[PDB]
């Protein structure tokens, strides 16, 4: 029973935020992972 | 036109002798050099190939 209208933003406001972040230029570091064995003779 | 018209060659000549053995005198400190850092870098917009 109640609403909150919402202001809208510029169209450069979302061009800027969209341009932020998330992007796949930079890489990282990484190794891998071990998996569960329990060998036995 | 005699001697009284060289005073300011004679002059001349005066000052450039004396700045030049008041050099040949003075005993030179070897300064030591400081500031040496790699603070010159440069800046600009990155790229950021678009997909």
């Amino acid at each position: 029973l109640d609403n909150v209208i919402k202001q809208i933003e510029a169209l450069s406001v979302i061009v800027n935020r969209s341009e932020k972040a998330d992007d796949a230029q930079i890489l990282g570091p990484n190794t891998y992972k071990q998996l569960l064995e329990h060998l036995f003779s | 036109m005699a001697s009284t018209t060289r005073l300011v060659n004679d002059r001349k000549q005066l000052e450039q002798q004396v700045k030049d053995d008041a050099r040949i005198l003075a005993d030179a400190r070897g300064l030591n050099i400081t500031t040496v850092a790699n603070d010159s870098a440069t800046g600009g917009q990155a790229i950021r190939n678009v997909g």
